[PDB]
């Protein structure tokens, strides 16, 4: 938001079969950086 | 002045003159390019308008 980067985020077990589950649970704040900059677009990293 | 000004001129100072629109409240533009001021695009390091 105009000049400001945040993020939010929550952890919890579940087990459904293979879908997003039929519950409710909420995100704290986790942290925030003055960045700054046009942001357009991401991309998700994972290992081998 | 009395640290800034340079009896030829301090042109290591700059500003932007041109531009498409208005920026953003703490937008800030880092761009070197060409404006094109006429109806006529403009391409490679200078033209007319
Ligand atoms: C941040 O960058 C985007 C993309 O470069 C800018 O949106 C572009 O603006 C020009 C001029 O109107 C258009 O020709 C492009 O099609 C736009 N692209 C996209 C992806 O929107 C945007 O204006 C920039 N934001 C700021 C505040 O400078």
């Amino acid at each position: 938001i105009d000049g400001y980067f945040k993020i939010y985020s929550k952890h919890t077990p579940i087990n459904l079969v293979r879908d997003l589950p039929q519950g409710f649970s909420a995100l704290e704040p986790l942290v925030d950086l003055p960045i700054g900059i046009n942001i357009t677009r991401f991309q998700t990293l994972l290992a081998l | 002045n009395n640290l800034d000004s340079k009896v030829g001129g301090n042109y290591n100072y700059r500003y932007r003159l041109f531009r498409k629109s208005n920026l953003k409240p703490f937008e800030r533009d880092i761009s070197t390019e060409i404006y094109q001021a006429g109806s006529k695009p403009c391409n490679g390091v200078e033209g007319f308008n």
